[PDB]
């Protein structure tokens, strides 16, 4: 009868506390696609042609 | 005198008991409450994968 599985407890940590800060991962995100961004950036006027 | 080897026995008694009262807060008081978070496993790692 030990049919407790504290594994819902390793991912009690994961399930739902990655949202509770959901908006960490996004800065990063800007960060990886400020790099798409600023190739975007510099890809605007002069190098719309490219 | 005599009582001791009655009293013997009685040590013995309450040995099983103590164990039997320990037993039964564990008969069914275990499904009871060790599953209170087996409901959890299942959406637990459901958002694991949607992160994906």
């Amino acid at each position: 009868r030990m049919l407790e599985v504290s594994r819902e407890e390793a991912e009690r940590k994961r399930m739902l506390d990655e949202r509770a800060n959901y908006r960490h991962k996004q800065a990063l995100l800007e960060a990886y696609d400020q790099q798409c961004d600023e190739a975007t950036r510099i890809f605007a006027e002069y190098h719309k042609r490219l | 005198e005599v009582r001791d080897a009655t009293l013997a026995h009685k040590a013995e008694a309450l040995e099983l008991q103590r164990q039997l009262r320990r037993l039964q807060t564990q008969y069914d008081l275990l499904t009871g409450q060790s599953s209170a978070l087996i409901q959890g496993r299942r959406a637990r790692v459901a958002a694991t994968s949607a992160v994906s």
